[PDB]
């Protein structure tokens, strides 16, 4: 069954730097700007729209460099396995791309973090 | 591709409803209501707020967008992937239905909303200068639309009267849009 | 309706110190120190539910110098965690790190994502 | 106080049994998901069940000699008790005995419901649903509701009839 190893190779892909780092730089480089308020900013819309084509370009290169076509990609996605091999948090940043509520919580926690850090060293 | 990305959700269950109308209409009180949280420090939102709310089968994500004159430019930025729109008018504010109506007559000639389920809610029927669903209905010529379903409830965002009436209408018709 | 308005300061009080150095710091210190042995599977190793353990331990003793030094009972502080109002008038983010207290699958959560976060850093360190 | 914490948020299910008893081919069915990757489990494995209005949360403790002194530290909040037992591995009938007769007298369990599963009845070498009960004298437990229900991890016999035993329970 090749679907089991394209929803291996997708999982290997999330939890791998190539895509790990660039999504890992977005998240820090943009989040000082969401503050953790219920009532979200307009601007928040703009940021998550250069998120997407971030994640886009990312998962596109991927899957032209190893040899998967997008109909392949999606019976994976759709596969009960990619749930099952992939956890929970390797999703989360993938999830964040379609569900603007798992980007902000994404964001508002870094900069939550990052503040903290910044707190801690000057202590 | 992106979309083929919500298959990776646990229940991809889910639907989004875009909540607007103008500022004061009563848009941020309905959603807090929806939720069953606090209403006692609400203010006029400048850019918006999303609620999640489980309902008969569904989790509901209603996004409440600000509508102040100044934010209706970015209002479109919300219009893709809307299941349903709900469309605030408060009642009592008659000085404003030529406003608002003209805000509903482009939203319904919008393409990327094309065929998406509207409802339009009636709101601050507690007080007693608000005109009646009727009179609204007949104002915004609603019977002349076209090519979607709608549906006019009466309602108090204050009091939660009318609220689940008009939620019980959006649940049956989740899948209006695709359908058609 | 005044000791109503009472809980409503207390729970106000509460959101303050989660937000605060006092108790954030500390919590940060133990997530980054104890999330090495976290990883991204299903099962559970043993060694979790003792991390667990001493992270509920570190907990309590938070709160209990919270509740002493700003003088407010326990009785106080159940009414106050019990008010619909603490879900609200704190973050998810922010109270995240207190139901981990209780909730072990949103503690190995918070664990696995720091570990999964501090071994990329080591990673992309290791040649630049 | 950590108990007023969680006020600021429901059943608990503890599955024990020796190793090699089912224990988490039963909870992998139980949350309908694949089997065929079932390791011998080192630790232990927590899922949740939605079922009967219900939030099932079970938690898999591994059943090895060496993972048994750690049983403790998972009787706190305990709900539902389920214990799984290998009905064709009667060489085993008086180990897996001990241990229920000690988890039976655990103060941590005062008076928690047992649900008793004789498990791999799809397998014919497997005692019949209670000649397994006595032989590990069922009948004279006093201070606890208990059942034992024939089962089959396997393929899925029985296991929703013991199911819907363990939440009248609740
Ligand atoms: N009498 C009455 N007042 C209401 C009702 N719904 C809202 N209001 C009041 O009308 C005002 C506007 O409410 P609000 O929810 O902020 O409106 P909004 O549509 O979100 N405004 P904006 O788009 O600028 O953020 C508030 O004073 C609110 O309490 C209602 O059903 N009845
Ligand atoms: N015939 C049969 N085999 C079963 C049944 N349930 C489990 N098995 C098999 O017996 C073995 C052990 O199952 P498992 O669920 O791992 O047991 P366990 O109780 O979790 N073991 P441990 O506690 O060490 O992790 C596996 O090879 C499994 O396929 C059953 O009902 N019938
Ligand atoms: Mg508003
Ligand atoms: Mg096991």
């Amino acid at each position: 069954d090749e679907v089991e190893w394209v929803v291996e190779s997708i999982a290997g892909f999330l939890r791998g730097p190539d895509w790990s780092i660039p999504i890992l730089d977005f998240v820090e480089q943009k989040c000082e700007v969401f503050d953790d308020e219920e009532e979200s900013k307009l601007t928040y819309t703009e940021i998550h729209q250069e998120y997407k084509e971030l994640v886009e370009k990312l998962l596109e290169s991927y899957l032209k460099e190893i040899g998967i076509n997008e109909d392949q990609f999606q019976e994976a996605c759709t596969s009960p396995l990619a749930k099952t091999r992939t956890s929970q948090a390797i999703l989360q940043p993938v999830l964040a791309a379609e569900d603007f509520t798992i980007f902000k919580a994404m964001m508002v926690q870094k900069n939550i973090e990052m503040q903290l850090q910044a707190i801690r060293i000057i202590q | 591709l992106l979309s083929i990305l919500r298959k990776l959700k646990s229940a991809p269950q889910e639907v989004r409803i875009l909540l607007l109308g103008l500022d004061n209409a009563g848009k941020t009180t309905l959603l807090k209501q929806l939720a069953s949280e606090d209403i006692s420090h609400i203010t006029p939102t400048q850019g918006f707020n999303i609620k999640s709310v489980q309902s008969q089968g569904f989790k509901l994500n209603v996004w409440d967008i600000g509508g102040q004159r100044k934010i209706r430019p970015y209002w479109r930025s919300y219009f893709e992937n809307t299941d349903i729109l709900i469309y605030v008018i408060d009642s009592a504010d008659r000085k404003r239905f030529e406003e608002t109506g003209q805000e509903l007559t482009e939203l319904l000639e919008e393409e990327k909303l094309s065929c998406v389920p509207v409802l339009i809610f009636a709101n601050k029927q507690d007080l007693l200068t608000a005109a009646p669903a009727s009179e609204i209905a007949e104002g915004l010529n609603l019977h002349t639309i076209r090519d979607r379903v709608w549906q006019i409830q009466s309602c108090s965002a204050l009091t939660g009267e009318g609220v689940q009436d008009g939620m019980n209408w959006v649940c049956k018709n989740v899948n209006a849009k695709k359908k058609l």
